RNA sequence: UGAAAUUUUAGUACCUGUGAAGAUGCAGGUUACCCGCGACAGGACGGAAAGACCCCAUGGAGCUUUACUGUAGUUUGAUAU
RNA sequence: UCAAUGGUAGGAGAGCGUUCUUAACCGCAAUGAAGGUAUACCGUGAGGAGUGCUGGAGCGUUAAGAAGUGAGAAUGCCGG
RNA sequence: UAGCGGAGAAAUUCCAAACGAACUGGGAGAUAGCUGGUUCUCUCCGAAAUAGCUUUAGGGCUAGCGUCGAAAUGUAAGUGU
RNA sequence: UAGUCGAAUAACCUGGGAAGGUUAAUCAAAGAGGGUAAUAAUCCCGUAGACAAAAUAGCGCUUAUACCUAGCAGUAUCCUGAGUAGGGCUGGACACGCGAAAUCCAGUUUGAAUCCGGGAGGACCAUCUCCCAACCCUAAAUACUCCUUAGUGACCGAUAGUGAACCAGUACCGUGAGGGAAAGGUGAAAAGAACCCCGAGAGGGGAGUGAAAUAGCACCUGAAACCGUGUGCCUACAAGAAGUUCGAGCCCGUUAAUGGGUGAGAGCGUGCCUUUUGUAGAAUGAACCGGCGAGUUACGUUAUGAUGCGAGGUUAAGUUGAAGAGACGGAGCCGUAGGGAAACCGAGUCUGAAUAGGGCGACUUAGUAUCAUGAUGUAGACCCGAAACCUAGUGACCUAUCC
RNA sequence: UAGCUCAUGUAAAGGUAACGCAGAGAACUGAAACAUCUAAGUACCUGCAGGAAGAGAAAGUAAAAACGAUUUCGUAAGUAG
């Protein structure tokens, strides 16, 4: 197509040459109307501004300190167990060798949501919810948490 | 370089996925004499953020 | 080939239409440029191996 | 012999009105051969002077003070010498 | 066929022209490129070529990309 | 004798055709809710000049007021009579 | 650090000149590029390759030498880094603004233990982990170029590009610190106009020159404002944003066209810009003409599309390589359930005695990556703009003081 | 002894493109003003160095088996604070 290079839709359109001419104009104005703090250079206006009044967020109470020892388990559905059958010893090796999520929060967890297609018992976990322990442990599972 | 998240604004707010933000109540810290018995019954909890306001979210409370 | 022929290749730059290329030459400015080309018949393991 | 300031260009009259509310240029009406030349100042809100009067700017300087913060400096006490 | 088409700040869409684009496509050029000039054509517009003349070296196509990119106007500036 | 300074028969007087804060270089294209400027062509649609707050009143922030796109059309709401 | 060799062509047409057009032929590690009176592969420089340096500054390899190190069990006691750690106060840095404040480094003061030791583990007290300061040196991967070339350009073409293509930091200003300009092009080749005539001279005019003399020394090309000279029509009873529209009459004949140039006369007609509620303006501003002269990109987010694949998309940095591409590189990042401050729980979760209600939740159904466009945010961030602030430096010949 | 004299050793004074290190070190800004902060320990200034400099060998990090001097880049990520 090097004889007659052509472009398709959507990827291209004119970058709006704003600030020349008579038709769109916008160099006389740039959409703006003169004689105001809006009407000047810089674009200098802070976003959160109640007109010198304190802002919405500035009226907020200081709520809840944060546990430095906050740690989770990169929780997956049981719908990926619907993908893989059985994958005996369902573990992090099945998880990241399944390439579901690779950078994980150390353990693993499934939902009770997702379906009981799997058959294997020896699911190696750190912590699965007891709602899902009802599902798989009532559905031919064994608990191997950590 | 990056766009700096305001960490104290993040300490003001907490937003949900597929939904709005939770805003804790005003008035609820400093005096409690003149605020009513019913306002004590009800203003421990609080409602959500606005709709036509708060669009100055962008993007001062980015990705927290 | 990808063993690097050398005789049209240390030459034929004065042959005004000759474009010395390998499997390590692939672009669209490679091929849409000339549109007309000769092949070394190792083109399975010179084409398929990633493609 | 030979410049300066100067300005949308203009073959640029008068009255009475009108009008960002005082007309050369507009409406109505009047008088005026065409082009000059020497002197004069009523206009052309004449120039030259982004008002030095007043006002404003979250404007700045300078000054004053028992403004508030300070600073040096002055004077205690501790303490190594 | 019917209906619509005053329009400023506003917002949307689309197109023109300049220059560089190795690209190609593919020519012009001393019998005259570019550029200038007159021109009583065309194109809704921006704009486009025809001829006469100057003029004696680069320019045009197409299509697409990329842009220090579309000129009155500011005590704009510089030069006359 | 040199600028946070100097000089001073003292006015705020001068410090090289010249000063209530000198001149030169850098910070630093200081900054400027205030002035001016903004350049090719067309089509379509089409304003506000208000409420509330505000060291705010010649400025912002919402809301009312336009435009385009998308999701259905609260199963019609809209708008008349 | 001197350079050396280095291939491959002829004619015709045109023109002042061929490399241009035309006819043919060659070459091949050289059809990069530049000159040549006009565009060259074969005309030349060159180019690709292939050789060349004594002195020249080096780099690198081999050689014994150019010298100080090892393991090892046991533990007589010593050693192991004293005003040192520390403690007080005052500081500062560490993200750390005295704070719960770590930890380090200062001043000042006080002052250990020392191997059964001592230190750290964000006040701190025990258990555990690690280490051994208070002695000294350490290449490498990194930062930046005045410089030396080899160079490359979707750099730029004489207001640009360095202030400076030009004898530029020049002229010039100012005592000084400082500032700071303007300007390149004849023709291929000066072949630069012999001579002759006018003219005081210059300058002209003939001749001749050259392809060309409107080509004649600031010389290619030559607008534009300005001044002209000629030209067809009209105007010396007229008081106009200087116009239309119609048009008497005249003149001329064209991007061959229901031609043009006029224009008496006659109708109706308040220049352009910013601001404003409204300016025709006696509201600004513009002498004119030409040139320059202003919404970007760096990175980030959001929105909208385009494409790709899809609960799977995605490689960053880097490596490779021609500043190629491709390929490698999965480190990491996005989505793939949230609820609650948190403990935690979990398709439910929190709130609440509630399993009551309410709250957010799958119900409530796909994104990811890239591009592109708009807006965003840090960057002077659409520009033009002060009076200002501080640092560094210069200055007593004006003038004031003093000797 | 001070002090003085002689002799020997560029040593070494000095010129320096940019980068570095170390000391000394602001303001303007912005925070809609501003006294906290920021700007930045950046502008400047002085000294010390080389081709690079510093840089460095745990009196380290971390928190479980967890490694084993530094340095640069990406990440973590504007995450913790």
């Amino acid at each position: 197509e090097l004889h007659s290079l052509k472009a398709a839709e959507g990827s291209r359109k004119v970058r709006n040459r704003v600030g020349r001419g008579t038709s769109s104009g916008n160099g006389k104005t740039s959409g703006r109307g003169q004689k105001g703090q809006k009407s000047r250079s810089g674009g200098g206006v802070r976003p959160g501004f109640e007109g010198g009044q304190t802002e919405l967020f500035r009226r907020m109470p200081k709520r809840g300190f944060l546990n430095v020892n906050r740690k989770e388990y990169a929780i997956v559905n049981l719908e990926t167990l619907n993908r893989l059958e059985d994958g005996a010893t369902v573990s992090a090796e099945t998880l990241v060798a399944a390439k579901i999520v690779k950078d994980v929060k150390s353990g693993v967890k499934v939902l009770a949501n997702g379906e009981l297609t799997a058959k294997n018992l020896t699911v190696k976990v750190a912590k699965v919810s007891a709602a899902a322990k009802a599902a798989i442990e009532a559905a031919g599972g064994s608990v191997e948490e950590a | 370089p990056k766009q700096k998240t305001h960490r104290a604004s993040a300490k003001r707010f907490k937003r949900t996925g597929n939904g709005g933000l939770k805003r804790f109540r005003a008035y609820t810290s400093h005096r409690f004499h003149g605020k009513s018995v019913k306002q004590r019954r009800q203003l421990r909890k609080a409602s959500m953020v606005s709709k036509g306001d708060f669009k100055r979210i962008r993007r001062m409370v980015a990705t927290m | 080939p990808n063993e690097g022929n050398e005789f049209a290749e240390l030459s034929a730059r004065n042959l005004e239409n000759v474009k010395v290329t390998t499997a390590n030459s692939a672009s669209v400015l490679d091929i849409v440029s000339a549109d007309k080309l000769l092949v070394v018949q190792s083109a399975l393991t010179q084409i398929e191996e990633v493609l």
